């Protein structure tokens, strides 16, 4: 009967609605078996300290799954990674829906955690779904690598490997690298002309006043950044015509709540008509054996899902992270902030506004500028040469 | 548009099993689950069976367990609750409907399909019996009498009853019959006359059924 | 489980408020979502209000919800007019229906129905039947429910009554016939058959010979 659901959450205005969800929840699949309980603790002070609360007071009240917010002040250098470990022994999933580095993506460090919050790496499926409609195919790649900066590219080439076509070279340097305008001769002594570009909101601030005087900017220079690019202290420094960009719902955690409740609740009724369901234990005291019914409640969480909540439709992947996800295209237009469309997701509908690449022009440079570049190579042998 | 169209309502024998085929039109099937709610004859409606937006999940209410089965294909775009050994209070208004969601445990109705008749009964064409309705005791409030005569266990309908081979049209009304447990009608003609005419004055009512071939002439 | 309560049929003039209740008996009211559908006749049926207070898309407002328990119940609120709201009203709060709710037009005055009561026929009672006759017409909205009662009690058994029809003189006429035993007719001292019209009732009274 009670299905305790806890979900630790930022300071108590953000926590205040989830009493008021059960309540909905326990309205709508009501019945007298799915009388859920909530108990959910702010994001603690340090780490360890939170990560003997978790045991503390969630488990220690028997929970079923958990849920994980960002902490509302700080920065992401104390995202909670405990809970991922915490929750690790027993296999429980867990659901996040704000948190978002895309560290958490692959399921071999993390074992079982799927994100309501799409990770970074999905720019690389939104400039591989724009750049095959824009009269440009061959492209420069310059990010930045500390564990994400492979993650991009990687995506780029799994989704640029089924078409036998290939990318440029790929400038992998240190995060937090000052001085590095040596490899922008490199690069741009090849005939391609675009470049895609990836980094933190310092690293891009360095490498991007460290580029002025050397003429990378301007008509058939068009630039590639993401929302780590444009969003944060790098705002007052863009060219005239920059790619923008922002995503649809960023701080609105109560419809992810909604969603999110309504999918477990789904998933719940479901479960409570299966085989045995092991009682979960005391806590982190004592015991430390195997919660048999926990990748079986994964088993269907990862798939289905298919909900109909306030952010719209959300649509697991084979490994966690979400599908189809809307997202708002921004454009950077001299100092200003205008769209140019919406990307539902896997469908490209841009509007019919003014747009404004670098340089001033309205068009579609080639990827590559001018032609006849290539070169003869033979070798001395019979009347051939 | 949203629309759930149903059809291949008729009447079967009790016990025999049935094949029933609700298709859709419009709307994406695949994000929404299938509701099987219907109503009857003389009351209101009760939900019964809600099929995943795939497969799985197949929920019942209370008296949903045996016979009263669901199933349907995202295939050809088809929804297939079938029935088998029905009885006599499954004849109906059966409606195939969708829930807002995937999902059905919320009860979330809308688009209340098209309607469908199953008829499960006993089917045979029977005579009618006709019975002389008495009228009062020779009391009168305004100088009128309550007199007619009853046609019972008559099927199919319809029938026509007149009185003295219709040549008294004035003060009659032949109230439309009923449908009892036994699958047959049921009916009454009263006419209305001076209470004087009580006693002094003979009245026939005459019933006519081509179906069934049966007339009788009653004089109550 | 647990039962609704939703009025038998409502009357009102067109420009008037109307109300409609649906009352839980067992449980609280808003424990559950009760969902307001409306089924016009000779239509395939329409939902109105649902989750106590919401209104579909391109419903054009003018469809209330009242959630407030005070004697554990809730009611569906429309604003006054009649341009087609002559339907029936049906509530659903989880995995139960309510009786349900006909709304009619006013338009001819109404008026006390006529109930007329016919004792069995003696040729019947030597065929060991015994058949009564309750047929009630002429009554403005054709919307009346039929009762027999046993000289000390309501009885159910063998209540037969077809549903009211509108005749040519813009009135409505309906039947009621009753299946009795002949032991069991001679055995009670009388018999009735109760209709209310309006909310007045009328009770019609036989006695054997």
């Amino acid at each position: 009967k009670i299905v305790n659901i806890g979900a630790v959450l930022s300071t108590r205005k953000h926590e205040q609605m989830f009493r008021e969800a059960v309540n909905q929840a326990n309205k709508r699949h009501g019945s007298w078996k799915i009388q859920l309980n909530a108990t959910s603790v702010t994001h603690k002070p340090n780490a360890i300290q939170m990560a003997l609360s978790v045991c503390e007071d969630l488990i220690s009240s028997q929970v079923y799954a958990i849920l994980v917010s960002h902490p509302p002040t700080p920065n992401d250098h104390f995202t909670p990674t405990p809970v991922s470990y915490t929750a690790g022994f027993y296999r429980i999933p867990v659901l996040g829906l704000t948190t978002r580095m895309s560290i958490y993506s692959d399921k071999s460090i993390h074992l079982s955690f799927l994100r309501t919050v799409p990770p970074y790496s999905h720019q690389s499926s939104v400039w591989f779904e724009m750049m095959r409609v824009y009269s440009w195919n061959h492209i420069i790649l310059l990010v930045s690598d500390d564990h994400e900066g492979r993650a991009a590219q990687k995506r780029l080439e799994t989704l640029l490997e089924e078409r036998e076509s290939k990318a440029e070279k790929v400038l992998q340097f240190d995060p937090g690298t000052k001085n590095v305008t040596a490899l922008l001769m490199e690069a741009k002594e090849l005939e391609a002309r675009v470049i895609i570009l990836s980094a933190s909101e310092d690293d891009a601030a360095t490498v991007y006043r460290a580029a002025a005087m050397l003429n990378m900017t301007g008509s058939g220079y068009v630039w590639l950044v993401g929302e780590r690019e444009i969003s944060g202290n790098a705002l007052r420094y863009a060219p005239d015509g920059i790619l923008g960009l922002q995503l649809i719902n960023g701080k609105n955690e109560s419809a992810h709540i909604s969603d999110a409740v309504g999918v477990v609740a789904q998933a719940v009724h479901e479960l409570l008509e299966k085989e045995n369901i092991t009682d979960p234990p005391r806590g982190c005291v004592g015991n430390t054996n195997i919660w048999k019914t926990g990748p079986l409640f994964k088993r269907v969480l990862m798939s289905s899902k298919y909900a109909d909540g306030v952010t719209g439709r959300v649509e697991f992947n084979e490994d966690g992270d979400r599908k189809f996800a809307n997202y708002s295209i921004m454009n950077l237009q001299n100092r200003k902030l205008v769209q140019v469309g919406i990307y539902n997701g896997t469908h490209v509908i841009p509007n019919d506004r003014k747009i404004i690449w670098p340089g001033g022009e309205t068009e579609k440079p080639r990827g590559y500028q001018m032609s006849t570049r290539l070169k003869i190579v033979t070798i001395h042998q019979e009347p051939f040469v | 548009e949203v629309q759930l169209v149903e059809s291949g309502g008729g009447l079967v024998q009790p016990g025999r099993s049935l094949r029933l085929s609700c298709a859709a039109s419009g709307f994406t099937f695949d994000d929404y689950a299938m509701h099987w709610v219907r109503q009857v004859p003389g009351k209101g409606l009760e939900w019964v069976s809600g099929i995943s937006w795939s497969s799985g999940s197949i929920g019942y209410a209370d008296s949903v367990k045996g016979r009263f089965t669901i199933s349907r294909d995202n295939a050809k775009n088809s929804l297939y609750l079938q029935m088998n050994s029905l009885r006599a209070e499954d004849t109906a208004l059966y409606y195939c409907a969708k829930d807002r969601a995937s999902s059905w445990y919320a009860y979330g109705m809308d688009v209340w399909g098209q309607g469908t008749l199953v008829t499960v009964s006993s089917a045979s064409t029977k005579g009618p019996s006709v019975f002389p309705l008495a009228p009062s005791s020779k009391s009168t409030s305004g100088g009128t009498a309550a007199l007619g005569c009853l046609v019972k266990d008559y099927f199919p309908e319809p029938v026509t009853v007149s009185w003295n081979s219709g040549a008294l049209t004035s003060g009659v009304h032949t109230f439309p019959a009923v449908l009892q447990s036994s699958g047959l009608y049921s009916l009454s003609s009263v006419v209305t006359v001076p209470s004087s005419s009580l006693g002094t004055q003979t009245y026939i009512c005459n019933v006519n059924h081509k179906p069934s071939n049966t007339k009788v002439d009653k004089k109550v | 489980n647990f039962m609704l309560t939703q009025p038998h049929s409502v009357s009102e003039s067109p420009g008037k408020t109307v109300t409609i209740s649906c009352t839980r008996s067992s449980g609280s009211i808003a424990s559950n979502y009760v969902q307001w559908y409306q089924q016009r006749p000779g239509s395939s049926p329409t939902t109105v209000i649902y989750d106590d207070n919401q209104r579909p898309s391109g419903v054009p407002n003018r469809f209330s919800g009242s959630i407030d328990s005070s004697s554990n119940s809730a009611s569906l609120i429309i604003s006054g007019l009649k341009t087609e709201d002559e339907a029936d009203y049906y509530c659903q709060s989880t995995r139960v229906f309510g009786g349900g709710t006909k709304l009619t037009v006013l338009g001819q005055p109404k008026a006390a129905p006529s109930v007329t009561l016919f004792p069995p026929s003696s040729e019947e009672l030597q065929a060991n039947k015994a058949t009564l006759v309750c047929l009630i017409s002429d009554f403005y909205p054709g919307a009346v429910t039929v009762a027999w009662k046993a000289d000390s009690s309501p009885v159910k058994a063998g209540v037969e009554t077809t549903t009211p029809s509108k005749q040519s003189n813009n009135k409505y006429a309906a039947s009621s016939y009753l299946s009795l035993t002949p032991e069991q007719w001679k055995s009670h001292r009388s018999y009735s058959c109760q209709v209310t019209h309006e909310g007045s009732t009328v009770e019609k009274t036989v006695a054997p010979t």
